[PDB]
């Protein structure tokens, strides 16, 4: 359910969207980073082929934020361009995942962060929201 | 309400 509580959360965390992907859709996560944190990930996947169309990285050693797609069973090349590094050790943050047409937007804590042309074609195959890593998860809400 | 601390860029 969208908006339930997922304070007491075991990572990871692995959740059927009531609506796939597609031009429009929103999906949002909202957590802590742990302090001694090392690095988390957010995968949007295709529940049937188990295809990552989009994964979302954050490495804390490095101050890197990786995105990559995983399609039939390879991953692609690494994107990692960034104006800055937007999560911190110990912090609150907001990440929203958006679908246009040709690519996804993500913004983290309100300002966009990076885009990502769509790899996986078919968009509403796109089902399924999982989430690991060093995080305290709050809550997940799409629409 | 989506409840955003720090709103939503793409609304």
């Amino acid at each position: 359910s969208s908006g339930e509580n997922l304070y007491f959360q075991h990572m990871p965390f692995a959740a059927r969207l009531n609506t796939p992907m597609g031009p429009g859709r929103t999906v949002v996560v909202k957590g802590e980073v742990n302090a001694n944190a090392k690095s988390f990930n957010v995968d949007l996947l295709a529940g049937k082929s188990k295809d990552i169309a989009l994964h979302l990285n954050p490495r804390l050693n490095i101050k890197a934020f990786v995105r990559n797609s995983f399609l039939q069973e390879s991953w692609g090349e690494e994107e990692r361009n960034i104006t800055s590094f937007p999560f911190s050790p110990g912090m609150y943050f907001e990440m929203i995942i958006y679908c246009d047409v040709r690519e996804f937007k993500v913004a983290v804590n309100g300002v966009h962060s990076l885009e990502y042309k769509h790899r996986f074609k078919e968009l509403s195959s796109i089902d399924t929201l999982e989430i690991n890593g060093d995080i305290h998860l709050l809550e997940v809400r799409s629409w | 309400n989506p409840g955003l601390a720090y709103g939503n860029p793409y609304s």
